[PDB]
RNA sequence: GGUGACCACGGGUGACGGGGAAUCAGGGUUCGAUUCCGGAGAGGGAGCCUGAGAAACGGCUACCACAUCCAAGGAAGGCAGCA
RNA sequence: AAUGAGUCCACUUUAAAUCCUUUAACGAGGAUCCAUUGGAGGGCAAGUCUGGUGCCAGCAGCCGCGGUAAUUCCAGCUCCAA
RNA sequence: GUCUCCGUAGUGUAGCGGUUAUCACGUUCGCCUAACACGCGAAAGGUCCUCGGUUCGAAACCGGGCGGAAACACCA
């Protein structure tokens, strides 16, 4: 029949308990702390780190010399590296495991905004990509979890149709202007 | 293309309506003739055989068992002029609800009167029908009328000729209290079963000459029905008002679904759009449009039609309710309303507490009196005294009335087929006005 | 028409249908999806040619606005252009006329013809009375 | 069902093919040729998804009706003709010739070849039988048959036929040290020397192949299509030479050529 | 009593009011009260309790959110 | 039955009807997590009490 | 003669089979009417013509159950296709 | 100062449209362009607040609350979870 | 739409063209007990579904409409 893909999977795996204090504490801090729209996507990066964690011990109980461990070893080592949560000489499948979600939660790119002094505050550095003003490369994101890669990391800038690059400034700025010389003559 | 109208029959009890709107059908090639010849054969096997022309429109099995008219019967033909519509009524005293229904939903009417010794002063007393008959099509928005004097061949002799002068004095004695002009009204010598001049001039009539109208807009002169029913005066159509339409009839049509019938007076009915319902407030598209089983493109005020709707039952509208577009404004049910009516008739009394049954836009439901407002003369509308204390007979009052059940009605100041509506109790008319203010919900 | 450059890539030519067939990608850096008017007049000028048989579509804007990437069709001659290009292609650039009735109206005719049996005089009169 | 199928869901197509799941619902279903459909490939695709000559399915119409496209030395026009193993495609409007060999995966690669080299083309005979008249016949791995060869050839061995004539210009014998292509199954698509032929009466023989490198493999008689006198290929082998590599050597041969292009 | 199979079953009525909005003879989408069958609570013998009645929400009745169909 | 039932709806009859304060609108999504984190992580308080709960009536 | 406690035979299934889905230490427990493969059926049965291929039903014949038109003499049906 | 959600020009898309992406002109100070659904005795995060009701109404998956000073019902306020 | 029956304290429901009352209740209520239980003491409770017509005045005599219960038909 249809031509369809029916192809998803769920990003996210809602804890077995709720109403922990340690927990619940845990995650606030987080989002506080990354600026963070709710616990929806603490727990999605976690679950992130828990397929890799799961894929990795596999690996680690495979044989070594196993053609399977040394190709996707390097495989999954050779992307941790890439997107910048894994030191360039710390490749090695045990390293993983010690990787936790803070630096996977600092790679984003509205962490990566506010450390590269383009927004003020994690919170401006949200609300400053949603509104169309940043951009990677030549390409502009309205994405805050979007993860930068270590080459992708240099380009992050201003894009040039925002009234922080380029010129064309707000519509405000052009009403309050446009309401100064209609004030006088 | 052709106008769009509609003609009701009406007239005393047993008076013979539908057989003389069944022979016009029947001349003007409505149905063909083995249809009929089928019916008089039927008609003929139970037993009453002067009732083969009226089985055409009397469809029911209880009516034509019990030899009643009871409900309305809608059917089409053509005229050489135009698109004609008509309806049947019962009238009788009983089905009283039945030809109001009708009668609101009617441009024109057609009201015939027996000339048969007997029949004739059966028809002209306290308990005629042809009485409040009138004053029921005055009051219901019509605004044309043609009299007919039918089975001129039971009376002796046989074309008196005096006898059809004398019975149109006496009709037109009547309506001039009514409020209706003679020379406006049209006259006709008409026969329900002898079947004589209704497409051709009566070889057996010399005596009749040739009726003759005089009215603003012309002169017309005829001799038969076809020449008042092409000489009609179309009325005025407010299509660029908000569309209202009231639910004459609800079917269930296999394959279709639900499809309610009924009459618009404003605005253009056309399929794809969202549609209102007050008393239910049910909301739903329109799915096609037909009437007298031909698809249509638009519904002018004045069409007497069947849309379809989806995602809706049968018990979910019924009749009685009023459509409306949802994109204009949409109508709501009132929970009061302020009417001025006149009186006609009551031997006793009327205060507050009273409980009359009102008739309006095909529904019929009982009201109260919450309070009375006012009293005013009988015409002009002049403030006379203060302080309302009892209400009698030959007098116009203006009143707040809050319905218990459901209702939605519009005021006259802005649509006239709504404002139109009828006050009864005691099986008669005893109030008749419009309605001025209503109240929101 | 101050700042729009237009650029060329996965050129090749195929005397399959005498042509030569190119994706291309236009830079609109504050301007909106550049009309395919424009794109057509431009590459025609680029290769040489009259600005009629250049045909091109698919023009998808990338998110931020800058490029958008279309398909580029060109031909050795209008005479084949008629030859082998779909119609709406020619439509859209006026060459060829779909002045037709709708589908439905289509398959009623010819079930109404399956009704009648041979004689051409109603099988080609089946559809006037019932229009 | 009540008789035979004519239609190709594109999930079910074969992989080699390559196709993708949103263009639509069903595949080209090839019609009825010398080759299975399995390991086929009809003009619709070859002219489409390898060539990219024609966008859709009413463009590779046109151009087969046009007739320039020549297999196996014979215009055909139907759109959906199967292909096959080692057929000339041949278009001699544009110039180009096609012999179509799987790659080192598995699958059909565009393999452009040389005019005078696509004037003839390797079959492997299948069935050898004598018909009426004690006239000897052949059976090639093609639905082609030819009548009074060369007593020599048994089955599954090689014949060298040349085009528009369609007689045995030469012939390859099936024996130990030849070099050969896999022709299906997982080993499908690699070049290799006999090494051993074991034989199993009453069921498939398999043939052990050892390749340039020094693997070794095996599959089953029938998927054996000998190319080669002892080591000399008689064709022009495509990129990769038909030697398998595993995952190991493809990802460093990318960062290679990424490297070197960067 | 059940439109299906005719049985006749206890309800419960789960607010404070929610009875006044019950009259004689009304469609009542009628669910389980909890534990699959069983006895909850201090009710004797009841496992179901009303969802809607009339074809509206008993919730959104409770909390005004419409109003009966009169 | 014991027709018991005519008071139904009691309580909630008698219960006097005041009506709701208008109060400011609440932030909502990331900013209402900014205030929660603002409010319980980062602050010192010098006035003793053992740790009270977010919602002390004293 | 043949088959059966290594479960024949019979009965039930809210049983179309499978690829697969949910849950997820490991082992498992449920679910697969449903887009891919295979089967079956076209209201229930039965019987056939043509054709390479049908026991076909957007083919025919008959019966059963429903049901349409009729001038009552007859005639025409199969949405578990898309709506 | 910045912005979209909305109106809305054109382009683009498409068999023709629509939507998306582009891109004009408008478009935010209760930025009233107004986030909800369930809870606050324990399990289980959150009140031993205030006003009503008084084994009644009712709540309560389970323990249990309510017979006049209800941390549990009906509300207000305030907190909690997503 | 046609018709048929029913409708009276909150139920259980007498009634006379001059009176809607009683009754088992149901409740409020003094009556005892911390609270019960148990029993003891009076009440309130009605547009006679609703609107009228007839009558000197009707719940009932009649007519209407409303709702519940019974059927009968209703195909642009
Ligand atoms: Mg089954
Ligand atoms: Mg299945
Ligand atoms: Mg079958
Ligand atoms: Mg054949
Ligand atoms: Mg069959
Ligand atoms: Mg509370």
């Amino acid at each position: 029949p249809v031509a369809r893909s029916w192809v998803c999977r769920k990003t996210y795996v809602t804890p077995r308990r709720p109403f922990e204090k340690s927990r619940l504490d845990q995650e606030l801090k987080l989002i506080g702390e990354y600026g963070l729209r709710n616990k929806r996507e603490v727990w999605r990066v976690k679950f992130t780190l828990a397929k890799i964690r799961k894929a990795a011990r596999e690996l680690l109980t495979l044989d070594e010399k196993d053609p399977r461990r040394l190709f996707e070893g390097n495989a999954l080592l050779r992307r941790l590296v890439r997107i910048g949560v894994l030191d360039e000489g710390k490749m090695k499948l045990d390293y993983i495991l010690g990787l936790k979600i803070e630096d996977f939660l600092e790679r984003r790119l509205q962490t990566q905004v506010f450390k590269l002094g383009l927004a003020k505050s994690i919170h401006h550095a949200r609300v400053l990509i949603r509104q169309r003003h940043i951009r990677v490369r030549k390409q502009v994101v309205n994405i805050p979890s979007f993860i930068v890669r270590l080459d992708s990391q240099k380009h992050i800038d201003f894009s040039l149709r925002s009234p922080y690059g380029g010129g064309r400034p707000g519509r405000v700025k052009r009403k309050n202007a446009k309401k100064g010389q209609g004030g006088a003559g | 293309e052709k106008t769009h109208i509609n003609i009701v029959v009406i007239g005393h009890v047993d008076s013979g309506k539908s057989t003389t709107t069944g022979h016009l059908i029947y001349k003007c090639g409505g149905i063909d003739k083995r249809t009929i010849e089928k019916f008089e054969k039927e008609a003929a096997e139970m037993g009453k055989g002067s009732f083969k022309y009226a089985w055409v429109l009397d469809k029911l099995k209880a009516e034509r068992e019990r030899g009643i008219t009871i409900d309305i019967s809608l059917w089409k033909f053509e005229t050489s002029k135009y698109y004609v519509t008509i309806i049947d009524a019962p009238g009788h005293r009983d089905f009283i609800k039945n030809m109001i229904t009708g009668t609101s939903q009617a441009d024109c009417a057609v009201l015939i009167v027996a000339a048969g010794v007997g029949e004739f002063e059966a028809g002209i007393s306290k308990n005629g029908q042809t009485r409040e008959h009138a004053l029921l099509a005055y009051t219901l928005g019509v605004k044309q009328l043609i009299v007919g004097v039918n089975k001129m061949d039971s009376t002796e002799p046989p074309y008196s000729q005096k006898r059809y002068e004398e019975i149109v004095k006496e009709v037109s004695t009547y309506i001039k209290k009514i409020g209706y002009n003679p020379d406006t009204v049209a006259f006709v010598p008409i026969s329900g079963w002898n079947g004589d001049n209704m497409l051709e001039p009566s070889a057996n009539m010399p005596w009749f000459k040739g009726w003759k109208v005089t009215r603003k807009d012309g002169n017309a002169s005829g001799t038969t029905l076809l020449e008042a029913l092409d000489c009609i005066l179309p009325p005025t159509r407010p299509t660029d008002k908000p569309l209202r339409l009231p639910l004459q009839d609800v079917y269930k049509i296999g394959g279709i679904g639900t499809v309610p019938v009924g009459r618009v007076e404003t605005g253009v009915l056309k399929p794809g759009m969202v549609v209102t319902f007050a008393p239910v407030n049910v909301t739903t598209e329109v799915k096609s449009v037909e009437m007298h089983h031909e698809a249509l493109s638009e519904a002018l005020p004045g069409d007497n039609v069947g849309f379809n709707v989806k995602n809706v039952s049968v018990k979910d509208v019924r009749r009685g309710n009023v459509a409306g577009d949802s994109k204009n404004d949409p109508p709501m049910e009132a929970a009061g309303f302020t009417a001025q009516v006149i009186i006609l008739n009551h031997p006793g009394q009327i205060s507050a507490g009273y409980a009359p049954v009102l008739d309006c836009h095909t529904a019929h439901i009982a009201c109260k009196f919450a309070e009375l407002k006012e009293k005013i003369d009988r015409r002009s509308g002049k403030k006379l005294e203060d302080g309302p204390k009892f209400l009698k007979s030959g007098d116009a009052a203006i009143v707040d009335m809050v319905p218990g059940k459901p209702m939605c009605v519009e005021s006259f100041s802005d649509y006239p087929p709504l404002g139109r509506f009828a006050v009864r109790d005691m099986r008669q008319t005893v109030a008749v006005g419009v309605i001025k203010a209503v109240d929101k919900k | 028409n101050d700042t729009v450059t237009i650029r060329t890539r996965k050129f090749m030519t195929n005397r399959l249908l005498q042509r030569k067939q190119m994706v291309i990608d236009v830079l609109h850096p504050g301007k909106a999806t550049v009309p395919k008017t424009e794109i057509r007049e431009k590459l025609a000028k680029m290769y040489k040619t009259t600005p009629d048989v250049i045909f091109v579509f698919g023009f998808r804007t990338h998110f931020g606005g800058g490029k958008t990437t279309g398909f580029g069709m060109i031909y050795d001659s209008l005479d084949y252009a008629k030859k082998n290009e779909p119609k709406h292609r020619l439509a859209r650039h006026g060459l060829y006329e779909k002045k037709k009735t709708s589908r439905k109206q289509r398959k009623e005719r010819k079930n109404r013809m399956k009704k009648v049996r041979g004689t051409a005089k109603a099988n080609v009169g089946a559809g006037k009375k019932p229009k | 069902a009540r008789g035979p199928k004519k239609h190709l869901k594109r999930v079910a197509a074969p992989k080699h093919w390559m196709l993708d799941k949103l263009t639509g619902v069903f595949a080209p279903r090839p019609s009825t040729g010398p080759h299975k459909l399995r390991e086929c490939l009809p003009l619709i695709i070859f002219l489409r998804n390898r060539l990219k000559y024609a966008l859709t399915g009413d463009e590779v119409k046109k151009i087969c009706m046009q007739r320039f496209i020549k297999i196996d030395g014979k215009v055909r026009t139907d759109i959906t003709y199967p292909a096959g193993f080692m057929d000339v495609i041949s278009i001699d409007k544009t110039g180009e010739n096609f012999r179509l060999i799987y790659d080192t995966k598995g699958r059909f690669a565009v393999h452009r070849i040389t005019p005078e080299e696509a004037k003839y083309k390797l079959c492997k005979v299948r069935k050898i039988f004598v018909g009426t008249k004690g006239i000897p016949h052949l059976v090639t791995h093609d639905a082609r048959t030819i009548r009074y060869p060369d007593p020599l050839i048994k089955v599954n061995d090689t014949i060298q036929i040349d085009l528009e004539t369609g007689k045995i210009t030469d012939f390859i014998k099936f024996d130990t040290g030849n070099l050969c292509m896999v022709t299906g199954g997982a080993n499908l698509g690699r070049i290799g020397v006999i090494t051993n032929r074991e034989r199993h009466p009453g069921s498939f023989d398999v043939v052990h192949v050892k390749d340039a490198n020094g693997n070794s493999f095996a599959t089953r008689l029938s998927n054996i299509f000998v190319i080669g006198k002892g080591n000399k290929p008689w064709i022009s082998l495509p990129r990769g030479k038909g030697i398998r590599l595993t995952i190991a050597e493809e990802r460093d041969k990318r960062l290679a050529a990424k490297q070197s292009s960067g | 009593q059940l439109i299906k199979n005719g049985k006749k079953i206890t309800a419960f009525v789960p607010n404070d009011g929610c009875l006044n909005f019950i009259e004689e003879n009304d469609e009542v989408l009628v669910a389980g009260f909890g534990r699959k069958g069983h006895a909850v609570g201090d009710i004797p013998g009841v496992r179901f309790k009303v969802v809607k009645v009339a074809n509206v929400s008993l919730l959104a009745l409770y909390k005004g959110k419409k109003e009966r169909p009169r | 039955v014991h027709g018991s039932l005519a008071r139904a709806g009691k309580v909630r009859g008698q219960t006097p009807k005041v009506a709701k304060q208008e109060k400011k609108k609440k932030k909502t999504g990331r900013a209402k997590r900014r205030m929660q984190y603002n409010r319980r992580f980062v602050n010192v308080v010098p006035t003793f009490g053992k740790k009270k709960g977010p919602n002390a009536n004293s």
